[PDB]
């Protein structure tokens, strides 16, 4: 199926090119970095923006689109991925992060303890809020520091709207609003944060002259996930050798364990996961738990696993990393996975076809010397033991079973791993 | 007066702990016994395979400390507060 490109349209399309952030539409506005904005080296359009002064960025607006209207439907979109909130003093603190505001005109995104905020305001001192509210108090969540598409829609006429991941989560109405005159600039930073070590990770900003509709917000979200790259739990590009803690989302209170090296042993899941507090401000089921995987090339120079690549899957127990592996030829489609010493592993089926899909969860597809399908790698109940298996059922079609998760340790998460 | 740094198993008995700070202590194997912490900072510490017996902590900071194979309940925690605490497998 075909569509409109709705992001060339766009009047501001904030990216990466060359060596520098610039903008890509008609009106080329200028663009002012704060010294200490940092670029994420493994994808430039990723944007870290700390809470100090010299941490900013300046949109001067070409004075054609600077909005001074009653009439004129703008919408503004970016992905977003927010830190956990440490600190109590971020519990009542709204602090700005995208200000187009003079004299108390225009419109500000701005955020706070478990919440992503619209505002909008006319030369009257009238004003709109609509806002987007997450818990901390949950085992896990599909927004705590993960990257979360953020849609804002304004019809003159009578709604706003906010969207996250292309889903309506609040409207309300703003026809009472008269004439708003907003900023000759956007400005990028964090304004009034107290947490003095608060900081978000911003992409791909677009501002757009229409009051985008829900098909044109989940083309948006759809095209910009980027699906051919596989994405770890907070959302970033999965990496080869680099260690992480696995989550299965059929079970995601367990986590994987190894009884025992070498093809007599199995990996099975382990559960109850257990919970990561700090009092009065978070409580979530703990991440850092379980054997680690490593990805393992088996010719692109880029760090990326990308769909359909084949890669070896390393597995780490007592900081020594040992090969995922199999007999394809034993009993029952179900073939239980083990973890061989490298050097020892033969014959043994290993190759993984790594899958992001349409769309999909991560999954591990296993395989021959010969390019044969074992089965995607999920799990199977052996005597209420759940081993790590393959099985070719997952591939002919408790789909959850194979879908996976792959959990850096993260700057934003704060969890101390327990180490051996 | 604070102590920093230090792996313990060996059980200290029937004692009274009050303004107490411990920087990253491992509390390894240590079997408590009517021991009451009071005022006490635990920063990076690490408590694994500990059993407590009428043991208490009040008015207690920990931060970054990791709960492992305890038998640590909660109302062993008498107005204390937890800062970035991890707590995995309880007994």
């Amino acid at each position: 199926g075909s569509h409109m490109n709705i992001i060339n349209t766009s009047i501001l399309n904030l990216r990466y090119e060359s060596n520098h952030l610039i903008d890509l539409s008609r009106y080329a506005s200028k663009i002012n970095i704060g010294s200490k904005v940092n670029f994420d080296p493994i994808d430039k359009n990723q944007i870290q923006l700390f809470n100090l002064e010299s941490s900013k960025i300046e949109v001067i607006l070409k004075n054609a689109i600077v909005y001074n209207s009653m009439y004129e439907n703008f919408s503004t979109s970016f992905w977003i991925r927010i830190p956990k909130y440490f600190n109590s003093i971020s519990l009542n603190n709204e602090y700005t992060i995208i200000n187009c505001m003079e004299n108390n005109s225009g419109w500000k995104v701005s955020l706070n303890y478990g919440e992503i905020i619209w505002t909008l305001q006319d030369t009257q001192e009238i004003k709109q809020r609509v806002v987007f509210k997450y818990s901390q108090m949950i085992n896990i969540s599909d927004y705590i520091n993960r990257w979360i598409f953020v849609t804002i829609t304004n019809n003159r006429l009578n709604n706003s709207k906010i969207y996250i991941n292309g889903r309506l989560i609040d409207q309300k109405p703003i026809s009472n609003l008269g004439n708003i005159h907003a900023s000759n600039n956007i400005m990028f930073k964090l304004d009034g944060c107290r947490d003095t070590h608060r900081y978000i990770w911003i992409k791909y900003f677009n501002l757009f002259d229409k009051e985008l509709n829900e098909k044109e917000i989940k083309d948006l979200y759809d095209n910009q996930s980027n699906s051919g790259i596989l994405k770890d739990f907070w959302g970033d590009y999965l990496q080869y050798d680099k260690p992480y803690y696995m989550l299965n989302l059929y079970d995601p209170n367990k986590y994987v364990d190894v009884n025992n090296v070498g093809i007599r042993g199995y990996m099975y899941l382990k559960g109850p996961r257990g919970s990561v507090m700090t009092t009065n401000i978070y409580l979530n089921s703990s991440l850092y738990r379980g054997a680690k995987f490593i990805i393992k090339k088996y010719g692109n120079k880029d760090n990326i696993v990308r769909n359909n690549d084949r890669v070896y899957i390393n597995v780490v127990v007592k900081n020594k990393e040992y090969r995922l592996a199999t007999n394809a030829s034993q009993a029952g489609v179900e073939k239980i996975l083990s973890a061989l010493e490298i050097p020892d592993v033969g014959n043994l089926s290993q190759v993984v076809v790594m899958k992001s899909k349409i769309t999909n969860k991560c999954k591990m597809n296993l395989q021959d010397n010969n390019g044969n399908d074992i089965g995607f790698i999920g799990f199977h109940q052996f005597n209420n033991i759940a081993k790590l298996v393959a099985s070719n059922w997952y591939n002919r079609q408790r789909t959850l079973g194979c879908s996976w998760e792959f959990i850096p340790v993260d700057d934003g998460w704060g969890e101390r791993p327990l180490l051996v | 007066d604070k102590y920093a740094n230090f792996s313990i198993n060996f059980t200290m008995e029937n004692q009274v702990h009050t303004g107490m700070e411990y920087d990253n202590g491992r509390f390894l194997g240590v079997k408590f016994k009517s021991v009451t912490f009071k005022d006490s900072v635990f920063k990076s510490c690490t408590f694994d395979d500990v059993t407590s017996v009428n043991t208490y902590f009040k008015n207690c900071t920990f931060i970054d400390t990791l709960f492992e194979n305890t038998d640590f309940e909660p109302y062993k925690f008498i107005d204390s507060e937890f800062q970035n605490c991890s707590f995995l497998h309880n007994k």
